[PDB]
């Protein structure tokens, strides 16, 4: 905090994460993960980290294998009151008049299940909710299939990723399956020197903007 | 809310995006119309 | 053709390969065959006498 | 349970050590041996006339 506000410019390069293979097992013959949780402050890219995965993932560039029905599913939208059934949820993301669920959902090893905002739904966890459906041709409730997906019971195998502003941690940390966690900080101090480089025309702007 | 593990258990220890954050809120305080907080003068 | 077995045991080997302690902050699971040691197990014949003095 | 599931103790003898822990098995409801064994199988339905038999 104190020396960031200051200026934090000293030389303290780190070793990064990659992408590809955030999934990937800890070490080389253990078992992979099924679930990372992105954690960052309030707009620091978490949405547009997600929407990249999906972009690149549909380009074919990453996740090649692994898995190939990468469903978005966006919290704020999902509202939980009425019926949301997996069902539902599947086909919302899958523009068709039936996509083929009895087909997609039957290989629960390959699938991804990127979600968005789980701060939007702090306040809905509060009562163990008994009732935790385990099929995807059912009247689910919505928050209670929610949950249900969160704790892997639709679909127990198949593999997640949440993104989450840092407001619940400790009441997360009762629904998730040992998951692999990464924070997120922004651009460190050439990203924002070459941002400034894709959101001006030419260097004519850049140069003068990013000197101001 | 950073959570910082000690002993045995871990507690919340709420924290602010950035301290120049912090001051502009406290700025805002000051400015902004109506245990106490700091006298307003 | 479906060795169930062999699907259930790559679950298994999955879901039960971590321990998160107490005090574990998101993330912070490690590997039993790093933090397992092994214990001492005996057929109790744990007398009365040799109960109070051990 | 995990040395089993790698393969290094009860090869033989038994392929389905199911864990169940007593805390989360709350006793009122309806538990049955079908749900009880389905709990630690994950599967839309895992084949119970099968691996009970
Ligand atoms: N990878 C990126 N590169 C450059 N700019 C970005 C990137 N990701 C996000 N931004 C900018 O940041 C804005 C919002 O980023 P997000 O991470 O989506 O914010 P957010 O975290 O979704 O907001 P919350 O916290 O979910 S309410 C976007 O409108 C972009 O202009
Ligand atoms: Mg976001």
């Amino acid at each position: 905090l104190l020396a960031i506000g200051k200026t934090k410019t000293c030389e303290s390069p780190v070793s990064p994460i990659k992408m590809e293979l955030l999934f990937d097992p800890d070490d080389e013959h253990s078992e992979p993960v099924h679930t990372v949780v992105f954690q960052g402050a309030a707009g620091i890219g978490k949405t547009i980290l997600a929407r990249k995965m999906m972009l690149d993932w549909a380009s074919g560039t990453l996740y090649q294998d692994r898995f190939d029905y990468l469903f978005y599913i966006h919290c704020r939208e999902v509202s939980l009151v009425t019926q949301r059934s997996l069902g539902d949820l599947i086909m919302s993301c899958c523009p068709d008049p039936n996509p083929p669920i009895h087909k997609i959902v039957r290989k629960p090893s390959r699938i991804l299940f990127l979600m968005d905002g789980f701060d939007e739904l702090q306040g809905a966890f509060d009562e163990h909710i008994g009732p935790l459906c385990t099929d995807w041709q059912k009247a689910e409730r919505g928050d209670i299939l929610l949950s249900s997906l969160i704790r892997k019971k639709l679909l127990p195998e198949a593999s997640l990723l949440i993104t989450t502003r840092p407001v619940a941690l400790e009441k997360l940390q009762h629904l998730l399956d040992h998951p692999r966690h990464v924070e997120i900080l922004g651009f460190s101090e050439a990203k924002r020197k070459e941002y400034f480089f894709k959101y001006f025309s030419d260097e004519a702007q850049a140069r003068a903007a990013f000197s101001l | 809310m950073n959570l910082f593990q000690k002993e045995v258990d871990c507690e919340k220890f709420y924290s602010f995006i950035h301290m120049t954050f912090q001051e502009f809120f406290a700025a805002m305080y000051y400015l902004l119309e109506e245990l106490k907080l700091p006298s307003r003068d | 053709k479906k060795d169930y077995r062999k699907k259930y045991r790559k679950y298994v080997r999955s879901r039960f390969q971590c321990i998160e302690d107490r005090n574990a902050r998101l993330g912070e699971s490690v590997s039993l065959n790093k933090r397992y040691t092994r214990l001492r197990l005996i057929k109790e014949h744990r007398s009365q006498q040799e109960r109070e003095q051990e």
